[PDB]
């Protein structure tokens, strides 16, 4: 799930089902404690950007596809010499694939391949814009030098 | 929509520019009163006259170094006086704030807001163009929670700054517009 | 190695009379590290057709030279042949089809690698092999600058 | 008087007895008048065109690597336990263990803390901060542009090792760029609102510090007065 | 207008009856017109001090009266 | 001037099958990540000798404003050629 | 029938500052008027 990338809706009331230009994902559903459950999967409607882009590979190149939800805390993280999340999911592949707002270094890509990126990012300042000023300078600015 | 005086000028400026011209007058006035060769009550009088502009008191420097100072000090009244004119036009002509929301592609109304309103007649011809139109569908979903019963109240509530903004037909909203001259489409 | 001229990434110059390039620093005093370039004459290939040996240096000199340095391997670099980055050349020719400029040295045998700045297309790497992106410029427009006046 | 007529005529003074001098005087008062015309035109067009005053570097300003030689420190940081934190940490040591004072707790608290004038500056990813940018309340806020970013990355597609379904999807990804179908995308979803907005004019209101100049003329007038003051009693004294 | 032409003539009156005991109500009237529209026109200056500051405020007005009028007149021929 | 179109990065390239091949691929990778990319553009191309915002406002010249004096000079020549008028005047009467 | 109008024209309860200054400064002239034959007397 991600705010400007991959966002998550219900089904729509009216219908009981997810409304058009919409790709159906089987949202994991894991609750009881006590005992493990059936396999949960909770009709969920998942839009967005990286969606789009899914959509039309799997209409450019011939597969079938059905998304579910990651289970637990994050995308990637190499704790006790493991990962978890997404990556973690890709060890143990069981999916053989992977997609969502994923990052590339140098450990991730040694463990487990990469495509070629489709969108730019870094490290990037953030501020406000202040307001102008009058170049404290300019009572003797409108006028030449000679006359 | 500014204010009468302080609003080019700083409150702080005016209190320094009142230092400036008192201290300016008691400089003139030591200036004849300790070289060889001023009545600081005259003197205090042109020094304010100077600033103001005002046609008032009859006295002018004998010296020399009071009167290049009075000049200098002329040429920063006239100064500061151009200063502040200039300051008042520029404020006094990018202060004509008007929206004028261009149409369906604008960006306030692209986007739903809270900042922005807008309605129509419900169970008409704009609901099915509005339903069928994919691209609008959260324009659609933002206005179907403030449909009205009819335009005889829709237009009497956009008057009462109840609305923002109001969607109709071509002839009666001319008409509308024409025969009541307080808005215009 | 296969390199072209451009200004902003491979500086050319020709060498001294002793037989290299005089050598200078940077603005805080760094030795600017230079490598010996063995390309086509200075006009072009076409009337004086002789491999003088001249002096590169720019970013992708020492982008190389330290990538040189890391993978512990030995180089030796050449200029372009024709002066082009690479395009298919369809010709009648009916038993003949390739590329040309240093796409088509490269695929014809005179080199390994590609340091220069070349771009990324599906073309280009529909047949060669590319590498992740060590920049990223994106096209845009140059217009004159005419100071205002009354 | 040919001075003071120049300065609005605020200064007494002394009219000749002649006509021909009235004439040249009323010529020059003219000419005086044109002038103070043409100049305060000038200055009113002057004050209407000033704004978009702001720009840093990057990560080797003084800014950054040196807060307190400097005005009054400066403050910016982020979240901890992050890709950009550990990154940060192992490239910057010194400058991680000053920011971590500033440690926020999200995204949204952060923009509230930066509009209310707690924080100074944000460190974080490019292309979210990009999007709440471009489509947030307003086109106050804006970044530092692209220009120079460290460790500039992008977002790949995972899949699983030694696929050869890779070569294929890469060419796809390459065609989408040749196409121009990843504009249209990224220009839809991505691109907001404020990325057309153009720099909005209004008034600085005439601060103290922008007579500056006037106030350190008149200064110097008056020093040069008290030194043609001392010079003329020297050189009358003898 | 006419609120500044009233007030015109109220200071002008109770500033010299008031504060003048030549100085006639016709030459201050002329006087307290002539400042109002830059001071073009010759005047004759009363010989007290509280009028003189009377006078002063008035013009210190009058100049924030053509600062103003100049400036919505600038702003009025640019649309 | 202008916004950016067809935002393509560059790359390095080689033939069908190698390991320099991916010996480059995950060198550039550790250079990105680690700096030395940063200081290259820094140094090469951070030139950065001219940095000056936009100025919409214009100076008046001299030659533009050649009218005051042109004028004035005239008012002097005919000040003159008035007093010779003036002093036949005077003698005149 | 009706062009767009963009100026706007200045009010009176806008401009009301010079007309309080000028009170004030009407009220303060004839207590300095007190002040002055109050040190008129004095001397």
């Amino acid at each position: 799930e991600e705010a400007p990338f991959v966002i998550v809706e219900s089904v729509d009331p009216l219908s009981g089902t997810c409304m058009r230009n919409t790709v159906p994902c089987q949202k994991r559903i894991i609750s009881e404690n006590k005992t493990d459950e059936e396999p949960g999967y909770i009709k969920k409607c998942c839009k967005g950007f990286c969606i789009d882009i899914l959509k039309k590979i799997s209409k450019s190149v011939k597969f079938t596809y059905d998304l579910y939800l990651v289970t637990n805390g994050k995308h990637g993280k190499k704790i006790n010499g493991t990962w978890n999340g997404m990556i973690g999911e890709v060890v143990m592949k069981r999916a053989y694939m992977a997609v969502g707002s994923l990052t590339i270094n140098e450990e991730r890509s040694e463990v487990v391949d990469f495509s070629v990126p489709f969108i730019e990012t870094g490290i990037s300042v953030m501020v406000s814009r202040s307001n102008g000023t009058v170049s404290p300078s300019a009572f003797l600015e409108p006028f030449s030098a000679d006359v | 929509t500014l204010d009468s005086f302080m609003q080019p000028f700083q409150s702080t400026l005016w209190l320094l520019v009142g230092l400036s011209v008192h201290v300016v007058a008691v400089m003139l006035y030591l200036l004849d009163r300790f070289s060889p060769f001023l009545t600081l009550s005259s003197a205090m009088w042109f020094s304010w006259g100077v600033l103001l502009n005002s046609g008032i008191g009859e006295g002018a420097p004998r010296s020399f170094s009071a009167r290049i100072l009075g000049m200098v000090w002329a040429g920063f009244a006239m100064i500061i006086v151009a200063s502040y004119t200039a300051n008042l036009a520029a404020f006094l002509v990018l202060d004509r704030p008007e929206e004028r929301i261009t149409g369906i592609n604008d960006p306030r109304l692209r986007n739903p807001s809270d900042k922005f309103i807008y309605a129509t007649v419900k169970q008409s011809s704009v609901d099915i163009y509005f339903r069928r139109q994919v691209e609008l569908s959260t324009m659609y979903r933002h206005m179907e929670k403030h449909n009205y019963e009819s335009a005889a109240e829709a237009i009497q509530a956009v008057r009462d700054n109840k609305l923002h903004a109001f969607i109709w037909d071509s002839a009666v909203l001319e008409f509308e517009a024409s025969q009541k001259c307080d808005l215009v489409t | 190695i296969v390199t072209i001229h451009q200004e902003p990434f491979v500086y050319v110059k020709p060498t001294m009379s002793d037989g290299t390039c005089k050598e200078e620093f940077t603005v805080n005093g760094d030795p600017v590290k230079k490598v010996i370039c063995t390309g086509p004459n200075d006009t072009s290939p076409g009337s004086p057709r002789h491999t003088v040996p001249q002096c590169c240096y720019g970013f992708c000199i020492d982008l190389l030279i330290k990538l040189a340095r890391t993978m512990q391997f030995t180089y030796e670099v050449h200029l372009v042949a024709d002066g082009k980055f690479g395009t298919q050349e369809r010709v009648q020719n009916s038993n003949k089809k390739e590329w040309n400029g240093m796409m088509g040295e490269l695929l014809s045998g005179q080199a390994d690698m590609i340091v220069a700045p070349l771009t990324i297309n599906n073309e280009r790497a529909q047949y060669i092999e590319f590498s992740k992106p060590f920049k990223y410029q994106g096209l845009t427009i140059l217009v004159k600058k005419e100071i205002p006046r009354s | 008087l040919l001075w003071g007529l120049v300065f609005n005529n605020s200064v007494p003074v002394q009219n000749p007895k002649g006509t021909t001098s009235k004439i040249m005087v009323s010529v020059w008062a003219f000419f005086a008048v044109i002038f103070l015309a043409s100049y305060t035109a000038n200055l009113a067009a002057f004050m209407i065109q000033e704004e978009y005053v702001d720009q840093v570097s990057g990560l080797s300003d003084k800014k950054f690597q040196r807060p307190n030689d400097f005005s009054p420190p400066f403050r910016f940081g982020t979240v901890p336990n992050g890709s950009t934190e550990r990154n940060i940490r192992n490239n910057y040591a010194e400058m991680h263990a000053y920011m971590g004072k500033f440690n926020q707790r999200g995204v949204d608290d952060a923009l509230l803390s930066l509009k209310t004038g707690k924080l100074d500056a944000f460190i974080y990813d490019a292309a979210v901060l990009n999007y709440m940018a471009g489509r947030d309340e307003g086109c106050k806020l804006v970044t530092i542009g692209s220009g120079k970013v460290f460790a500039s990355t992008g977002y790949g597609i995972a899949i699983q090792k030694d696929s050869g379904w890779k070569r294929q999807v890469d060419l796809a990804i390459l065609q989408l760029f040749g196409d121009g179908e990843m504009e249209e995308l990224e220009a839809l979803w991505l691109t907001g609102i404020c990325h057309n907005e153009k720099n909005e004019v209004m008034s600085s209101q005439l601060d103290i510090d922008n007579m500056a100049g006037v106030f350190y003329m008149l200064g110097a007038a008056m020093a040069l007065s008290l030194i043609t003051f001392i010079c003329e009693h020297l050189f009358y004294w003898q | 207008w006419v609120m500044m032409f009233v007030m015109l003539l109220i200071v002008s009156a109770v500033a010299v009856f008031v504060f003048e005991y030549s100085f006639t109500i016709g030459k201050a009237i002329w006087l307290l017109w002539g400042l109002v529209f830059n001071n073009s026109v010759p005047v004759q200056n009363p010989k007290g001090t509280t009028s003189k500051i009377m006078v002063s405020v008035w013009a210190f007005f009058a100049v924030i009266f053509l600062a103003s009028y100049t400036a919505n007149l600038a702003a009025f021929m640019i649309q | 001037t202008g916004e950016l179109f067809f935002r393509s990065g560059f790359g390095i390239g080689m033939r069908k099958d190698s390991p320099w091949k991916q010996q480059v691929s995950l060198s550039i990778l550790k250079s990105h990540e680690n700096g030395f990319m940063e200081d290259l553009d820094k140094t090469w191309v951070r030139y950065q000798e001219c940095d000056s915002r936009s100025n919409a406002p214009a100076t008046l010249t001299f030659e533009n404003m050649a009218g005051v004096f042109m004028l004035v000079a005239g008012g002097i020549v005919a000040g003159i050629f008035l007093i010779f008028i003036e002093i036949a005047y005077k003698r005149h009467k």
